[PDB]
């Protein structure tokens, strides 16, 4: 009986370029009559809810509507207040979502490091990893594009922020990806990109490739004698 | 005659020993592919891991005709052709099935539909995009179609020019015209024989050494049979899961159960299909 | 048609000599020692010892090849050391493979 | 009320040479009624737990599970469950925890990573990321040692284990020794060790230094002498 609202991450908003505030009901099951607003806090209850959900027998169901808002409102603060109306309870169920307050910004340091020389023995695969670490918020999504266009999200895996063990405020995050080796021997910039709030611009990339890593120099020098 | 004419020698770049990694390949490990989604549980061989394309790769760019167009795979079937058999003169066996699904594989590049996401195969699907004229996805797909069609001719003599060199005096095998089975059937081909293969050897291990005498030794062949099933079994269920989901667009493939299919046709040994029933 | 003097594994070198068969003359043939030598390039002047720094200066004294810690590893032959293992306060010391292929269960 | 079942890992079973069952219960009100055996496939019971603590940091109830059972046990996959007898919860609640079985043994491999030289021109922090693939299942146990000694718990820290991207069935590990760029200046040798059931000796081991890992410059003397021979 509980009308859980989702509040839009960082990476949703720089994926779907919008904003989305939704209301989701919880052990609930399907009632007519159905009254969702969102609303700040002079009120404006001026947008409309669709894709309203079917009964389940979890009692998840969802009546959830998404609201678009600019950019900047949300990153203001502005604290909207969901208030759900429903026939099982003439009161409203007012649930709320804002951004975090007092959260530090402090910028990532990504990293990207090139396939081990120990990958292209083998000549199986590539395995390029992103290090993005040194983000106070965790709010991290990692695309890789190569050429321009973007690449499948099943390539690479993102894994979830874990805390730092020396930088008590600071998160880190690790996404991989594999590629045939092959292709890494072409010749081929793979770019890694970092979405974050704390970021100058939200956007910062690294570029790897053949040459990234090689030795800028050889010291060979060949001693051939006669005597002992 | 049933053989191919002499074909004039083509210089031809080496490449990478089949045999020299010591894992000597692994099937389950898949690098890349079109989609995961619409195409889900199918497995990339070894052989098309190693794939040599060293010598199109040096002159994708530089190519303007379609006899050096022609030409250039045949220097590149060539390669294949001593690879594959020299890989497997050591391991000796025969070498026509790797032949022929290198074949395949290599055409279906040429046709862009080949089941990999390669920027190299990207590259000379422009290339040859290039070559012929630039027209809608579906007429220029139609269009390398046939182009590829007309042209095998020359790349298949070159292959088994390749195998001819040590052959020899035996008469030269028949084309069996399989370029109209699509990628993954030919991986499921070629993942059935290879795992019938690896099950007729566990399976005279086993026989051998638990039917005669519980001894440790036996213990541990039951583990080591245990170990490959349980290995061996999620990549049935994906093969089989595609095999499901593109049933119904071919006549061949009509028969409902997979493991029959790959029975009743050709390369497999008729001894075990893993099934979950 | 070479023959094959000495094969040390670890030196990697190879010493074998041929001989070039001349024409119809009186004998000035040339004889050729064909050796082949191979560097590891990366590996560590204690093979043994995963912990030892980069060996730079590689002495090769054919002689004494023929018939002194050795540079690149035998697939034949194992070169294994102890590495330190924790759980929580106890340390146990367990052998580690360094090299695949090697050491592997056959 | 909160209640977690750990498996014991791979290395509780090797290093530990013991299989050590927790059914650990926190963040509840104290009562000092525990007495839990754990139960087998069958209706009888191996061993009781030991060293209950009636204490907490945020004052609440902390238990914890112990048992010995035997390895084959759990080579054979048998199933075993925890049973509370502790008297808040009402009803005894039941964890059935078990080896799952049918898992496919793919051995990792371990893969050492050097810091790139953009972080390495900061001059304040080095990291270094022990890459593991291709180890089935999940559990993997990764040690991070400097020269032949351990380091502590607190200077490397590791991911827990997610699914391949595009492998069917294999996993991936990741972990990271983070130190002070000066360390990896002065060519100490840092090394990482992963154990896990599908190794050959259930040890592998790496070793990657300044000199090692994307050096910037090849130097080799190659010296040689009699070219005579004998
Ligand atoms: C460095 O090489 C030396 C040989 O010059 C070795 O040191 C001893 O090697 C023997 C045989 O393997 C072992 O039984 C000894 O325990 C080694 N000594 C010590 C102190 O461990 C070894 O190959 C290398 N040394 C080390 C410490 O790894
Ligand atoms: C290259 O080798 C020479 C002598 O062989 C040495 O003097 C020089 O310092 C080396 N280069 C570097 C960058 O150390
Ligand atoms: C490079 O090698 C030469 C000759 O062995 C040596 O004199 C020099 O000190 C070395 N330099 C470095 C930076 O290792």
């Amino acid at each position: 009986i509980r009308v859980f609202a989702i509040p839009p991450s960082f990476a949703s908003i720089f994926l779907t370029k919008s904003t989305k505030l939704t209301c989701l009901v919880t052990d609930l099951t399907t009632y007519d009559s159905v009254t969702i607003s969102w609303t700040r806090q002079n009120g404006e209850a001026v947008k409309t809810h669709t894709n309203i959900s079917e009964s389940h027998p979890n009692a998840t169901f969802s009546a959830v509507g998404e609201a678009s808002i600019c950019e900047d409102d949300w990153n203001s603060g502005e604290r909207f207040t969901c208030t759900v109306t429903h026939t099982d309870l003439p009161s409203p169920l007012k649930q709320t979502i804002s951004r975090p307050k007092g959260v530090a910004l402090h910028r990532p340091d990504v990293y990207l490091l090139p396939p081990a020389r120990e990958q292209l023995n083998l000549r199986e695969s590539a395995t390029i990893t992103c290090l993005v670490t040194g983000f106070s918020p965790a709010d991290v999504f990692v695309q890789w594009m190569q050429r321009g266009q973007p690449l499948s999200p099943e390539k690479y895996v993102t894994s979830a922020p874990m805390p730092e063990p020396q930088a008590p405020g600071r998160y880190f995050a690790h996404s991989i990806l594999t590629v045939s080796e092959e292709e890494w021997n072409t010749g081929e910039t793979y770019t890694c990109v970092v979405a974050h709030e704390a970021l100058p611009n939200r956007v910062t990339e690294r570029t790897v490739d053949k040459s990234t890593g090689k030795p800028t120099l050889y010291n060979v020098s060949l001693v051939m004698s006669d005597t002992a | 005659p049933d053989e191919n004419f002499c074909k004039g020698i083509k210089n031809v770049l080496s490449c990478p020993p089949k045999n020299s990694t010591g894992r000597n390949g692994d099937w389950i490990s898949v690098a890349v592919k079109e989609s995961s989604t619409t195409n889900k549980g199918v497995l990339v061989p070894p052989r098309r891991k190693k794939l040599c394309l060293r010598n199109i790769n040096q002159v994708w760019h530089r190519i303007k005709d379609e006899k050096n167009f022609k030409e250039e795979f045949v220097k590149v079937a060539l390669g294949e052709s001593n690879a594959l058999m020299k890989h497997y003169k050591e391991k000796n066996l025969n070498a026509l099935t790797a032949i022929k699904y290198g074949f395949s594989d290599m055409g279906d590049i040429i046709k862009g539909t080949d089941l990999i996401d390669y920027q190299i195969t990207k590259n000379i699907n422009r290339a040859l995009d290039k070559i012929l004229g630039n027209e809608t996805s579906n007429d220029k797909i139609k269009k390398r179609v046939d182009w590829w069609e007309a042209n095998k001719s020359a790349f298949w003599d070159a292959f088994m020019c390749g195998y001819k060199v040590h052959i020899g005096n035996k008469p030269c095998p028949e084309h069996d015209n399989m370029d109209r089975i699509p990628q993954y059937l030919r991986w499921f081909r070629e993942w059935g024989t290879y795992v019938c293969s690896e099950y007729k050897n566990k399976f005279e291990n086993v026989i051998e050494l638990c039917n005669v005498r519980k001894e440790d030794k036996c213990k541990g062949a039951l583990k080591h049979y245990e170990e490959w099933v349980n290995r061996r079994r999620p990549e049935w269920k994906g093969q089989c899961d595609k095999f499901e989901k593109e049933k119904s667009k071919y006549e061949d493939t009509k028969s409902r159960t997979a493991e029959i299919y790959l029975k009743e046709i050709c390369s497999e040994c008729d001894c075990k299909y893993k099934d979950l029933d | 048609e070479r023959i094959v003097l000495v094969d040390n594994k670890c030196k990697c070198a190879r010493i074998t000599s041929r001989i070039i068969r001349s024409s119809e003359d009186p004998n000035e043939d040339i004889v050729e020692r064909n050796i082949r030598i191979i560097v590891p390039l990366n590996n560590r002047e204690n093979i043994s010892d995963p912990t030892s720094p980069l060996r730079t200066r590689f002495v090769y004294h054919l002689s004494d090849l023929c018939k002194e810690t050795c540079y690149t590893y035998d697939r034949n032959k194992c070169y294994t050391a102890v590495v330190p293992l924790v759980y929580g306060g106890e340390t146990k010391m367990v052998e580690t493979a360094l090299t695949p292929d090697a050491c592997y269960p056959d």
